[PDB]
């Protein structure tokens, strides 16, 4: 069989309207995930709405997501479109379908959409009974903290009164990070978070396993002497409560590092994505950003 | 493979000894080997034990 | 230390030698005050300035 | 800078001759050596000769075979070359009878120090290796050779036959009744702790997946006794830290339709295995999970 | 000041195995398909003559005997590296500055 | 058809010594702040970002954030700079101290010494100065930062000289044919202001674990089948051997998961490329790219 081809075309067979075949013209070079990578794949099968359920699952749709090849939008044309697959590492532009304003030099990762507020959702460009859903792109600060907050939701959501979590989804569920704010359509408590909270709370006790004697005292000691505008404000989330070290072993210690590291990466790699973008030089209207190490 | 062998001829000098009725020829090779980085072949010794 | 660029690019006379012991060795030995020695081609005798 | 200058086509290097042409072009000199066709003019992957002793050349003799480099404390050699099928007289996956069927041809007075090697400390395996590649086209000389692939296809040169990876059937295992039509292949390494001793557990593990969370999630459903015996092994002992229960890495791509099984033929002893075909080499950093 | 004087470059004294004596032990052959062939070989055929024996002794068969002869291929090959600035001024050309 | 490479233009005159200075040091990583196609002198190499205070942390991730580039070619005035693609082979020079060989997962790191070194020279304007960062092989890299973090949590009980005979087992890494003297963060006893931060970013997320886990790991474990969650609360239960308003508890959770992204810098670590074959004497080694 051919290896999986480069160029995809997507024909619709609804009618299109005169004023939807614009809408493509503006949507050219933009992210446009499709999971058969078919050579004549159908439009249906396009975009992420195929993916949508009444659970609505936000988690659900963050796993599903990724699956999915991403690709590039190129050549519109009378009722013809033009997928194409960036090889890795080579660069190519990209217009941001979101509204967010891109800096230089920053990674990027696939997000599915959060919903502005207003949700004007522009033309939305629909036909039968079928909505194109293209997920936004992101910056790095904004791709971490939306799956922790995700997760810490999940946290508070144990052992605690179900009229009490409300109090707390409502200032997570929002996000006015850089400039403008951003809210999480319904986070519906899944298994998919289960098991992502279940790698969390393994990693959560094993660190304390981990962790060297002098390492988790060394924040308590270093206040006798030290002051510092962070020591304070990080000091009051502890629990309230010169010496010798009990042992000091530098091969028994570098060893207890080393493994640290491990469960450290196994429990930040749950709040990272596959970062796809790396941009350099952002054009100045901020609808368009060059981009690298696509896939 | 007698047919194969290519018609031309050039003359060319040598020395050459008559042994046996039979001339041998007398060819050295330190020109090939001068200036080079590779050992003489010629030039080989024995493990006498 | 000599401009030993000069001399890969300026033009030369070709003059046969013999000489010993080979010239890797010859200059092995030091026989040469200033001397220079380099495997493949130079880039450096291409940056002229 | 002229408009006729960006209204060319973009140059096609096949359409010029080489450079080897034009410098003799000028001075009309004629060469005894060919100069109309440089060879490898057209190979994306790229290679790099490995020598090797010459008590390993077997199996490896067969073109598409995995290559890892294996450092040693020793100042010489410092990177003993290890063949993949070698590696599985060491490790557990391997079954039993196999594993005394094909012992007896590796044994030489190299290739039985090198598993000495993997005993002479505590510290794991993966940290010890390296993935460098695959041969194509042996040398098989006294001192043996062999032209590793860091990238791409494995083929013979002028493209007249293209070279199939070889992967043994004990290593093998799929995550899934229904292949994609690509799937990407990933040598995994995992270890399942015990009081005696930590066996090696060496696995092939080709899956369509390719997002390293989804993978690692499926990944702990087939592997969970060994995630087990890992926690397990820190309650036991305290002063006592292992580390790392396994690692996933990538190693390059196959187009999954082309997979099949077959069998290495060597001294009269046939050995099973499986045979991706059009495997393209990409291979990946070390990434360890618990 | 310092007086340099002429250049020099050695040329090297050009050898060829046709006209080399060592020739004379060779038959050598060009083949432009030789790389396709795997290997040679030479059937000879052989009947060795027989002598009439005396009474009472056992006599000489028809003898009959063949061989093969193979051959043994000796590749060889030699590196020589050129530098990329080499490749980028071989072929490119600025303006017709001396 | 000639491949396209970023120019860069001096400032300062050269003597014919200084660019014959540079012409050795052809294959040379240079970080670069942004894809500008110009680029003036200043901007090449770590010195613009060079500090006192801040420590050597800050340049192991605005490094991660630099351009690396080989100097394809260097002439008067304006010196070439080729940026490598990802998968093509580019060969490097081997300014890294330690030795390179076969298949190495080399990745960049920021120069160090250990006071004097038999040869400081480098390319030197008035003021200016190139640095050009180690090629360090992964596994060596790893015991970088290994080392340079444990030896900061000492950093608060110097007075101990016992405690400074571990910390000089620490400042010497012995990686075959080399000897390394790793210099101390700490001057003068006092920390760097990025030790602090790195050592903080650490231990506050250890003192998290030993008591967030105490609660959500309860209401967990008699869901699961796998079971391996239920003998994770052993240890925690041992750990305690030796002698709250809800909204609390989500601030609480919510420094332990920012203060790893900050922690995130000394953790993971790309590879840039990983070797082919090696020059004889290792002056230099091709190496294939890998982002």
């Amino acid at each position: 069989m051919a290896a999986m081809e480069a160029n995809i075309f997507c024909t619709f067979d609804h009618k299109l309207s005169i004023a939807d075949v614009g809408k493509l013209t503006k949507l050219v070079a933009a992210v446009v995930p499709i999971p058969q990578r078919l050579h004549l794949i159908k439009h249906y099968q396009l975009g992420l709405h195929q993916f949508v359920d009444h659970t609505r699952g936000y988690v659900r749709l963050r796993g599903l997501l990724r699956n999915m090849t991403l690709t590039l939008m190129r050549r519109v044309e009378g009722n013809q479109i033009l997928l194409h697959v960036p090889t890795h590492g080579l660069l190519y532009t990209v217009l941001n379908t979101g509204p967010v304003t891109w800096e230089k030099g920053d990674a990027l990762c696939v997000l599915p959409p959060l919903f502005h507020g207003p949700l004007a959702r522009e033309n939305l460009l629909t036909l039968g009974q079928w909505e194109l859903v293209l997920p936004w792109i992101v910056p790095m600060p904004l791709a971490l903290e939306i799956n922790q907050r995700l997760l810490i939701m999940g946290l508070f959501s144990l052992d605690r009164s179900y009229e009490e979590v409300k109090a707390a989804v409502q200032q997570l569920q929002t996000i006015t990070f850089r400039d403008a704010t951003f809210t999480i359509p319904d986070p519906v408590i899944d298994q998919h978070l289960l098991i992502d909270m279940k790698t969390a709370c393994l990693s959560m006790s094993m660190v304390a396993n981990l962790a060297s004697e002098l390492t988790m005292t060394y924040v308590r000691k270093l206040a006798l002497e030290d002051s510092s505008m962070l020591l304070v404000k990080c000091q009051e989330l502890l629990m309230r409560l010169p010496a010798r070290p009990q042992h000091v072993s530098p091969d028994d210690e570098i060893a207890r590092l080393s493994a640290l590291f491990v469960m450290l990466r196994q429990l930040d790699d749950l709040i990272r994505e596959q970062v796809v973008f790396t941009v350099c030089d952002v054009s100045p209207d901020n609808k368009s950003a060059t981009c690298i190490f696509k896939g | 493979l007698s047919q194969a062998g290519a018609h031309s001829l050039t003359p060319l000098s040598m020395d050459v000894i008559r042994l046996g009725e039979k001339t041998v020829i007398m060819e050295n090779l330190r020109r090939v080997y001068k200036n080079t980085d590779t050992k003489d072949p010629l030039e080989r010794n024995v493990d006498l034990t | 230390m000599e401009n030993w660029s000069a001399l890969e690019l300026l033009p030369k006379v070709g003059i046969p030698t013999d000489f010993l012991t080979h010239v890797k060795t010859s200059a092995g030995e030091e026989m040469f005050e200033a001397l220079r020695i380099y495997y493949g081609d130079d880039p450096e005798r291409y940056n002229i300035h | 800078m002229d408009a006729r200058a960006v209204a060319k086509r973009p140059r096609d290097p096949a359409d010029e001759d080489n450079e080897l042409v034009t410098a003799l072009k000028a001075k009309r000199e004629v060469n005894t050596i060919s100069v109309r066709y440089l060879y490898h003019a057209d190979h994306q992957a790229l290679t790099a000769r490995f020598f090797v002793p010459e008590g390993l050349v077997e199996f490896e003799a067969q073109p598409g075979a995995l290559l890892i480099r294996m450092e040693t404390g020793c100042d010489s050699p410092r990177h003993l070359y290890i063949s993949l099928y070698l590696l599985g007289i060491r490790a557990s996956n391997v079954s039993a009878s196999t594993r005394c069927l094909l012992e007896s041809v590796y044994t030489a007075s190299a290739a039985r120090a090198a598993l000495q090697w993997l005993d002479l400390g505590p510290h794991l395996l993966h940290r010890r290796l390296e993935t460098l590649g695959c041969v194509k086209t042996v040398s098989l000389g006294i001192t043996s050779l062999l032209t590793c692939v860091m990238r791409g296809y494995l083929y013979n040169t002028l493209k007249t036959e293209v070279f199939a990876l070889m992967i043994p059937k004990d290593m093998y295992l799929t995550w899934e009744e229904t292949r994609g039509r690509l799937q990407y292949v990933y040598l995994i390494i995992v270890y399942d702790y015990d009081g005696p001793e930590t066996r090696p557990g060496i696995y092939v593990l080709t899956s369509s997946i390719a997002h390293w969370q989804t993978l690692v999630d499926v990944a702990r459903g087939k592997f969970a006794r060994e995630r087990c015996s890992f926690v397990n092994r820190r309650i036991t002992r305290p002063r006592q830290i292992p580390l790392c229960t396994g690692v996933i890495q990538k190693l390059g791509w196959c187009l999954a339709d082309d997979i099949h099984t077959s069998f290495l033929v060597h001294k009269e002893l046939k050995l099973s295995v499986v045979r991706l075909d059009n495997f393209s080499v990409e291979l990946g950093d070390f990434r360890e999970f618990v | 000041f310092e007086a340099i004087f002429g250049t020099f470059c050695n040329r090297l004294e050009w050898v060829y195995f046709l006209t080399s004596g060592l020739a004379a032990a060779a038959h050598a052959i060009k083949f432009h398909d030789l790389n396709k062939l795997t290997t040679g070989k030479m059937l000879f055929h052989v009947q060795v003559p027989r002598v009439a024996s005396g009474a009472g002794l056992p006599t000489s068969r028809q003898t009959t005997i063949m061989v093969t002869k193979y051959s043994e291929k000796s590749p060889i090959t030699i590196p020589f590296e050129l530098s990329a600035a080499c490749l980028t001024y071989l072929r490119e050309t600025f303006e017709g500055t001396i």
